[PDB]
C-alpha cells in the first residue's frame, strides 16, 4: 500500500501485506452497535429543532428567549 | 463582509484572529522595527481571572479592545482609553461535564466581529466549549441570541473560532477523538437562523457539493466518496471535525478551511480513504456547496488532523500572477493550491524528517506513502515523524507579501504508535492508539522558518527549545514575533532570522501576536497563559509518559519553566 493504485478517481485504499478487504467478519471487525452509531445524528435533530423553535418565537415577538419551555 | 473586510484594512484594528481574510498576519506599521525593537518595553496588562491555556488573541475595533478566556469562556472589553476598567464582561455558565470531553485541555480560539448592521448592532461571537454559538452586543455585552451547535453529551464540543462572512457566523466542530462525525455551520447574524450545514463525510447531500465539484481536478474524486471510501456505517462517527481557521476571497464568493482526523486513531477500524476527512476545501459562501475538495491525508493512520490554517497570497507560478492558498499541515508538508480551481501548485516538506510520504507526486495529487512509517493493528510503529502533533499545529502564522515569504512557528516531534481495539459509545472517548513523543532528528522540539510557498525554498531556520505553537506576527518593520511555550515573546529580523528582542512573560504562549495603532503610537498585545496539548501534562498533573495522548513524555521539561497562568501583555515604545 503505497497510495499510489487507484480502484476509482479520489479511492486509492489498499489492505497492508496479510490485513483483510473488508473488516467484517475479520479479527479486527469494529462491530459497531447501528444504536450507538445513530446517536448524535439524532442529537443534531434535537438542537436543531429546538433553534428553530427559538428563531420563531424571535420572529413572532421581536425578543429572544434561549428556554424553549419559556416559550 | 465588506465593512469587515474595510475594517481589516485599518492598522487601527485586530477585527479577527487572522487579522484579515487573507489570514496574512503582516502588518504595515513600521513605528516598532528592526533597528528600535530591542527598546520595546511594556505598556501595562490585564488578568483574565483563568488559568488553562490561552489560545487566540485579543481583537481591537473602534478603539475597544476583546479578551476571552478558556472555560468557561469569559469575555470582556477594554475602551483603550481607560486601560484599567472592565467596559463589561460576559460570563457564561456552562455544564462543567464539558470539561471532560475535551481531549487536550479546555482552550479556545476566540472572538469574531462584525459591524453594525441591517442586522443591526455590532456584535462579537463567542463559541463556547458546551457547543453554544453566542452573539453579544460588542458595546454593551448584552446577550443577543444563543443557539445549540454542538452537544457534549456525544462527546461534540466547540473550540476553534467563529468566523465572519457578509451576513452570516460559520462555527466548526471538535470531538474526533470521540467519534464526532464533522461539520460546519452557517448561522444568520441577525437571528441566529442555520443557513446550511456541511458534514465531512456520509452522503453527497450531506457534503454539499456544487454540481461542478472538483471540475477542474476530477482525479481528486468527485461524487460518492464520502460513502464510497468507507466500509459500511463507520462515516457516521467518522471525524473530520473542523476546529481550526477559515479564509474567505470575496472576489470568488469563497470560504476555505480544512477538515480534521478521521475516527478512531486505529486505522485497523476504518479501512478506505476516509473521505473526505483531511481535506482542504473551497466553499461557496452563501449555499456552502463546495466547489473543491482536495484531500490531503488519505487514510489517515497518525492524526495528522487536517485543521491548520489558510493563508492567502497572489504570487508568480510559472510567470503567471495566480490567486493562491497556502496551508502547512500537520503531516508536515505545505501545500500550495489555485485557490479558485483547487489545483496543485506545490506541497514541499516543512522540514526534510517527514517519513511517513516519501513525496507528494504533484501531476496525480497523491502522497506516495512510506510502509516502513506506517500504523496499523498488532504492530508497534517507530520513528515516524511527524508525530501526531504534527511539525505545524494550530498557529497562525504570517506572509510578508513584499519578501514573498511565510513565516511559520514548527514542531519537531516524532513518535512510536501502537493501535488497540476498543467499542464506540457515544460520550466516550474513540482514540485506540497508545503513542510515545520525542524530538525528531535534530534534537530540539521546535524552529521558526522562513519560505517561499511556491518554490519551496527556506529562506532561514533557527531552533527553538520548545515546539512554537502560537503562530507569529509579521510587520513592515521587518520582525516576525511569536510566543514561545517556556514563556518568551521574542522578535526576528524577517531577512535573517537573528533574534533581536525577548521578554520574559509570566507563563508559555499558546496564541498569536497582535499589534494595533491607538492614538497615533502602535502596540503589541500577547497572552500568556500554557496549556493546550503541549501543556497537558502541566496543567493536569499527569506522569505516565503516554498520557495526554502521547503528549506529556515529549513535553514532560516544560514544567521546568512555566506554570499555568492567565494574562494579557501589551507593549510599546
Amino acid at each position: 500500500y503505497d497510495g499510489t493504485h487507484c480502484k476509482a478517481p479520489g479511492n486509492c485504499w489498499e489492505p497492508k501485506p496479510g490485513y483483510p478487504d473488508k473488516v467484517a467478519g475479520s479479527k479486527y471487525d469494529p462491530k459497531h452497535d447501528p444504536n450507538e452509531l445513530n446517536k448524535q445524528a439524532e442529537s443534531i435533530k434535537a438542537m436543531e429543532a429546538r433553534n428553530q423553535k427559538r428563531v420563531e418565537n424571535y420572529a413572532k415577538t421581536g425578543k429572544f428567549v434561549y428556554k424553549v419551555e419559556d416559550i | 463582509n465588506s465593512e469587515l473586510d474595510r475594517l481589516s484594512k485599518d492598522d487601527r484594528n485586530w477585527v479577527m484572529q487572522t487579522k484579515d481574510y487573507s489570514a496574512t498576519h503582516f502588518s504595515r506599521l513600521t513605528e516598532i522595527n528592526s533597528h528600535n525593537v530591542k527598546n520595546l518595553k511594556v505598556a501595562w496588562t490585564l488578568s483574565t481571572g483563568t488559568l488553562h491555556g490561552h489560545e487566540g488573541a485579543p481583537l481591537v475595533v473602534d478603539g475597544i479592545m476583546y479578551i476571552h478566556t478558556p472555560f468557561p469562556n469569559n469575555v470582556y472589553a477594554v475602551d483603550l482609553n481607560d486601560t484599567r476598567k472592565m467596559l463589561w464582561q460576559y460570563k457564561p455558565k456552562q455544564n462543567p461535564a464539558a470539561r471532560a470531553v475535551a481531549c487536550c485541555d479546555v482552550v479556545n480560539r476566540g472572538l469574531a466581529y462584525v459591524p453594525a448592521g441591517e442586522h443591526g448592532p455590532a456584535k462579537i461571537f463567542l463559541n463556547q466549549l458546551d457547543g453554544h454559538i453566542v452573539a453579544l452586543n460588542a458595546k454593551t455585552g448584552e446577550e443577543i441570541w444563543k443557539m445549540e451547535n454542538s452537544d457534549i453529551a456525544m462527546g461534540s464540543t466547540l473550540t476553534g473560532a467563529p468566523f465572519v462572512v457578509k451576513d452570516k457566523v460559520l462555527v466548526g466542530s471538535a470531538g474526533a477523538e470521540l467519534g464526532v462525525r464533522g461539520y460546519v455551520t452557517a448561522y444568520n447574524i441577525k437571528d441566529g437562523k442555520q443557513e446550511w450545514r456541511a458534514y465531512a463525510t456520509g452522503p453527497d447531500e450531506d457534503l454539499l457539493l456544487d454540481k461542478d465539484f472538483n471540475k477542474d481536478n476530477p482525479h481528486y474524486g468527485q461524487f460518492g466518496l464520502g460513502l464510497s471510501t468507507w466500509e459500511g456505517d463507520a462515516w457516521k462517527i467518522g471525524g473530520g471535525t473542523n476546529w481550526g481557521w477559515y479564509a474567505y476571497d470575496p472576489k470568488l464568493d469563497m470560504i476555505y478551511y480544512g477538515s480534521g482526523n478521521p475516527a478512531p486513531w486505529n486505522e485497523t477500524m476504518r479501512p478506505g480513504d476516509n473521505k473526505w476527512t483531511m481535506t482542504i476545501w473551497g466553499r461557496d459562501a452563501d449555499t456552502g456547496r463546495a466547489k473543491f475538495g482536495y484531500q490531503k491525508t488519505p487514510h489517515d493512520e497518525w492524526d495528522y488532523a487536517g485543521v491548520n490554517y489558510m493563508g492567502l497570497s497572489e504570487q508568480e507560478v510559472d510567470g503567471k500572477l495566480t490567486p493562491l492558498l497556502t496551508h502547512p499541515d500537520r503531516n508536515g508538508l505545505v501545500y500550495t493550491l489555485n485557490r479558485e480551481t483547487g489545483a496543485l501548485v506545490n506541497a514541499f516538506k516543512i522540514d526534510d524528517t517527514v517519513n511517513w510520504v516519501k513525496k507528494v507526486d504533484l501531476k496525480t495529487g497523491l502522497p506516495i506513502r512510506d510502509p516502513e512509517y506506517s500504523t496499523r493493528m498488532d504492530h508497534n510503529a517507530k520513528g515516524i515523524c511527524p508525530s501526531a502533533m504534527g511539525y505545524h499545529n494550530q498557529g497562525i502564522e504570517s506572509y510578508d507579501p513584499d519578501k514573498k515569504l511565510f513565516f511559520m512557528g514548527v514542531n519537531h516531534i516524532c513518535m512510536d504508535w501502537e493501535p488497540f481495539m476498543l467499542p464506540y459509545r457515544a460520550g466516550q472517548f474513540f482514540v485506540g492508539a497508545t503513542l510515545n513523543m520525542y524530538p525528531g532528528p535534530k534534537g530540539m522540539l521546535g524552529q521558526v522558518k522562513a519560505m517561499n510557498a511556491v518554490t519551496g525554498k527556506m529562506e532561514w531556520e533557527v531552533p527553538e527549545k520548545f515546539a512554537v505553537w502560537g503562530g507569529t506576527l509579521a510587520t513592515a518593520g521587518d520582525l516576525v514575533f511569536y510566543g514561545t511555550l517556556d514563556g518568551f515573546i521574542k522578535a526576528r529580523d524577517t531577512r535573517t532570522g537573528e533574534l533581536k528582542w525577548q521578554f520574559q512573560l509570566p507563563s508559555g504562549v499558546i496564541g498569536h501576536p497582535i499589534t494595533y495603532q491607538h492614538n497615533g503610537k502602535q502596540y503589541i498585545a500577547i497572552y500568556s497563559g500554557v496549556g493546550g496539548w503541549p501543556g497537558v501534562g502541566l496543567v493536569f498533573d499527569l506522569k505516565d509518559p503516554t498520557a495526554g495522548l502521547g503528549a506529556v513524555g515529549a513535553f514532560r521539561e516544560l514544567a521546568h519553566y512555566t506554570q499555568m497562568g492567565g494574562s494579557v501583555f501589551v507593549f510599546s515604545l
